[PDB]
């Protein structure tokens, strides 16, 4: 038959989980609202899923917003088949970098660079290039 | 064998001097004097061997001597097998009558029916025509005076019977007068049907005169010109000869490529003879540049040694094109590499390449390396009226030459997407062209 | 492809000719003093209404 | 620093290696096979822990864009130059002025755009990409770049 | 000859056929169509047959 | 039949920028605002030259 | 309908007063001592019908309350 889950796609910028929930709570009670984001930096992937408590509320929410021209985008809302749970959509944040390392002592770190240089020099000999020093 | 040797009229000498011809070649040296005597000729000279003037000069001389008038109807009828070759012959004939008072006209397939009918109404003294439209104009137009026919000329009878116009030629012979008419036939080769047509159209006993792989690229119809421009721009330092189907397309391509800062030379049948000679002489010594010319205009000419020969448009005579890939390599001692652009719909031509037993090589091109100048071209066509008109004319001529191709099994217009064809000419929406599809 | 093959007129590619004639008519009226130019009109409405 | 002989021999060996030995137009691998690159590595990051979108301009003895434009004549993509200017300084300079004061040296500014053009006519992603990807040198006004 | 008997323009036939497809059918033409499925008269019946053939596939 | 002042100025500019090259005056987008054929340009410029010298 | 009239209201043709003012400014400039093609919405029944059959119109809005309704009955069919 059908499920209570609608998949929404072609979302504009700034239309995220909170905005989706606030807008789609006027069509009925919601049970779960998740949005696809990039893992490396928190940024909308312009699609998401959300489930209604009432199955017949998802049909109305789909029939009125399936071709909505919003912010220059054609929203694509469609109801999923029977079953078809929604999962594994985490709310990622921008990942800052941590400057950690230099565990090795400076002596070993400095000695490894010499052998890396020698191995690099020897490497190009087998590739039809003659290079000295 | 000089033009001044033969006793001719003054306007004829003026025109011949203007075109620049002084030393006539053998074909027009051993046929014109017998023709001024009034006999019949069954020639065998190849196309482009100078025979055009050979069968033209007697016609103009006869019209001048008989002192024709527009109300006398037609006196000379020339029959040609292909639409583009009749245009070349008509362009040549426009310059032999610059000073004469006779009238010239063209009747070819795909042209305006009512315009041709009205040109016949006014009275055309010399008509150059295709066999298909001649029957229609003879059997349908009222007021086309042709009882005063004094001569008839057939060009490339072998081509005419090969295309399949033998019934049309028989009906034409049955219609046209026979008594005062002294006729002429030319054919490079001669099979049984050639003399079968010669017997029913000539007086008995007429004098007769006797005279390395190939590559291809599969391209889409909306990207043919853009890929061609990319290739030409990338290979400017070399010598390239580009063949097109029609004269209007040749001139449009040359003008566009010169407008986008890519120097090219152009040859087509709508230019002056002196201009054609000057440009072709320039191309043979510049050791650099691109020449764009029609298939027919580059038949008689002896092609020099060039780095690339591209056949952008379908060949007028595929039977000759299959042989020329070896003929020009037999002549030219340099590695002149051949290329042929094929659209996916007309990809069956390779069969004739495979059946005729010639080596075949395919070329690839990356999709993302194309010139990306479509937006600029479309913006230019919408702004410049002259370039808009030339592009529309080239589109018209390309469609008209594609529709009337002999190889209907390969080059069928019903499978050609006109929107994509007009896209390559800078048109978002195809211009309307009156073609039976 | 379109219904008819009528050629495109040259007036669709070049600037307007009717407006050129109208502008020259206004120029001729200005030179004769029949039409006060907008700058002079703007000058006359800042001098009396006091 | 680096002895001249080592750099000379390295360039000669790269030239020899790059040319050891159907297709109409060269692909990406063949087009940029001969491009030369110098890799420089230090300890820790170059620009600290902050992303820098500014380009460091290193002085060179021989011009870098002159042979580029000269060799761009026989290439599918031309060498174009884009000049991005402020809103108020877009009317003070015309193509004729830059033509007068730049042709004598061999420099051509192909396009002059404003910051208002980047938000009206090249707003769409496809149009913006198509416009921007045709330039090889983009010079931005000092005030507008940020 | 005169223009009045020249031919039928492409636009003219286009307009006539579009109006034929849009306006509908008069009652006696509906009767004729029903009869066919189960000089003036010849032209009208040929028009009805053409309409049937075009409605079927093309 | 004498020319007008604006036409004379336009022909002045055309002659001073191109001279007797009608093909360039035909393809010039700044001086040939109303795209006019080479024949018309030649005729009007010849009239202007005859009047002036 | 609300999004269609936001695009169509940016290409509204000049009124008589604005066009007259624009022409008089040019005339006053000339009397003392190179433009791009304009853009506007096309209207008029015959003009739009001629545009449609030449395949030049990108989008055609048809009113639904034309009193002689036969003036526009053929228009959706011609557009399709």
């Amino acid at each position: 038959e059908y499920s209570g889950i609608i998949y929404v796609s072609r979302l504009p910028h700034g239309f995220h989980e909170k905005e989706l929930s606030k807008y789609f709570a006027q069509f009925g009670d919601l049970k779960e609202v998740r949005l696809a984001r990039n893992k490396k930096t928190g940024n909308s992937r312009h699609y998401g899923f959300l489930e209604f408590v009432n199955k017949e509320d998802a049909m109305i929410a789909q029939e009125s917003m399936n071709n909505y021209l919003l912010m220059g985008h054609l929203l694509q809302v469609r109801v999923l088949p029977k079953g078809a749970k929604i999962e594994k959509l985490y709310k990622y944040k921008k990942r800052v970098l941590v400057e950690k390392g230099i565990t090795k002592p400076v002596k070993q770190l400095k000695d490894n660079m010499k052998q890396k240089h020698e191995e690099r020099i020897k490497k190009l000999a087998k590739s039809g290039i003659e290079f000295k020093w | 064998e000089k033009f001044e040797e033969l006793k001719l009229s003054q306007p004829t000498l003026k025109a011949i001097e203007k075109m620049g011809f002084t030393t006539m070649t053998s074909v027009q040296a051993r046929t014109i004097p017998p023709l001024l005597a009034g006999r019949d000729v069954l020639g065998a000279a190849k196309t482009g061997s100078g025979k055009t003037l050979a069968f033209l000069i007697p016609a103009i001389e006869l019209l001048h001597s008989l002192k024709f008038k527009p109300r006398n109807g037609t006196g000379i009828i020339v029959i040609t097998p292909t639409r583009e070759l009749a245009l070349q012959i008509f362009g040549v004939a426009r310059e032999l009558m610059e000073f004469h008072s006779q009238t010239f006209g063209i009747v070819i397939g795909g042209a305006n029916r009512r315009q041709e009918a009205e040109k016949l109404m006014k009275g055309v003294n010399m008509l150059i025509a295709t066999p298909g439209r001649l029957l229609d104009h003879l059997q349908n137009t009222k007021g086309f005076v042709f009882k005063n026919l004094k001569a008839l000329i057939i060009d490339e009878a072998d081509r005419i019977l090969e295309i399949g116009f033998e019934d049309e030629m028989r009906q034409i012979i049955k219609i046209l007068p026979n008594e005062d008419r002294q006729s002429m036939l030319f054919s490079a080769t001669q099979t049984t049907k050639v003399e079968d047509l010669a017997r029913i159209s000539l007086r008995p006993g007429p004098l007769f005169i006797n005279v390395l792989e190939q590559g291809y690229v599969v391209c889409d119809s909306d990207k043919r010109f853009l890929l061609l421009f990319s290739f030409l721009k990338r290979n400017q330092k070399k010598k390239i000869i580009v063949f097109l189907s029609s004269c209007n397309s040749v001139k449009y391509y040359a003008e566009l490529l010169n407008y986008i800062d890519l120097p090219v030379l152009e040859l087509h049948g709508k230019q002056k003879q002196q201009k054609r000679t000057n440009t072709f002489f320039e191309f043979c010594n510049a050791e650099r540049g691109i020449l764009i010319c029609t298939d027919v205009a580059a038949r008689g000419l002896d092609i020099p040694a060039v780095d690339w020969i591209i056949q952008f448009d379908p060949p007028d005579d595929p039977r000759d094109y299959i042989h020329r890939v070896g003929r020009t390599a037999r002549g030219t001692k340099g590695k002149g590499k051949s290329l042929m652009f094929l659209t996916p719909n007309e990809l069956g031509f390779l069969r004739y390449l495979k059946a005729s037993k010639v080596p075949l090589n395919e070329y690839e091109f990356p999709e993302n390396k194309i010139a990306n100048v479509q937006s600029q071209l479309e913006k230019l066509i919408k702004s410049n009226y002259y370039l808009h008109q030339t592009a529309k004319d080239g589109y018209r001529s390309y469609l008209q030459a594609y529709a009337s191709h002999s190889l209907k099994t390969v080059y069928q217009i019903d499978k050609l997407d006109l929107a994509k064809v007009a896209k390559s000419y800078g048109f978002p929406v195809p211009p309307k062209v009156n073609i039976t599809i | 492809m379109p219904l008819t093959a009528v050629p495109e007129p040259k007036r669709r590619f070049v600037p307007s000719k009717n407006e050129a004639k109208r502008v020259m008519k206004i120029v001729r009226a200005i030179r004769e003093g029949r039409i006060i130019p907008p700058k002079k009109l703007k000058e006359m409405k800042e001098k009396e209404k006091i | 620093a680096i002895p001249r002989e080592r750099v000379i021999k390295a360039v000669n060996e790269l030239i020899k290696f790059t040319s050891k030995p159907k297709n109409l137009l060269e692909d990406d691998e063949e087009e940029l096979k001969k491009d030369l690159q110098l890799i420089v590595v230090n300890n820790k990051s170059f620009t600290g822990t902050s992303k820098s979108f500014k380009l460091k301009l290193l002085n060179v003895k021989h011009s870098f864009y002159k042979p580029w434009k000269e060799a761009s004549a026989t290439a599918v993509k031309d060498f174009k130059v884009l000049l991005i200017l402020k809103d108020s300084d877009i009317k003070k300079v015309s193509e004729d002025d830059l033509f007068d004061q730049l042709d004598s040296e061999g420099i051509k500014v192909d396009e002059i755009i404003c910051g208002k053009d980047l938000k009206t006519v090249y707003k769409a992603y496809e149009a913006r990409n198509a416009f921007i990807s045709q330039f090889s040198l983009i010079l931005a006004d000092d005030s507008i770049v940020t | 000859i005169s223009y009045k008997k020249g031919a039928a323009s492409n636009r003219t036939k286009f307009v006539r056929s579009l109006v034929r497809e849009i306006a509908g059918l008069s009652p006696y033409e509906r009767r004729l169509i029903d009869l066919i499925r189960n000089t003036r008269a010849k032209a009208k019946v040929e028009e009805m047959n053409n309409i049937i053939a075009a409605s079927r596939r093309h | 039949r004498s020319q007008s002042e604006r036409e004379e100025e336009w022909l002045e500019k055309l002659y001073k920028k191109h001279g007797d090259d009608y093909k360039k005056m035909f393809f010039d987008k700044k001086l040939n605002i109303y795209q006019q054929s080479e024949g018309d340009l030649k005729r009007r410029l010849l009239r202007w030259k005859k009047r002036n010298g | 309908a609300a999004e269609t009239f936001k695009l169509f209201n940016k290409y509204r043709p000049e009124t008589a007063a604005e066009k007259k003012e624009r022409l008089t400014k040019e005339a006053a400039a000339v009397a003392e001592g190179a433009s791009p093609k304009p853009y506007a919405v096309k209207y008029g029944l015959n003009h739009v019908v001629a545009l449609i059959e030449n395949k030049k119109a990108k989008l055609v809005l048809i009113a639904n309350d034309v009193d002689p309704i036969e003036l526009v009955v053929f228009l959706p069919a011609l557009c399709k």
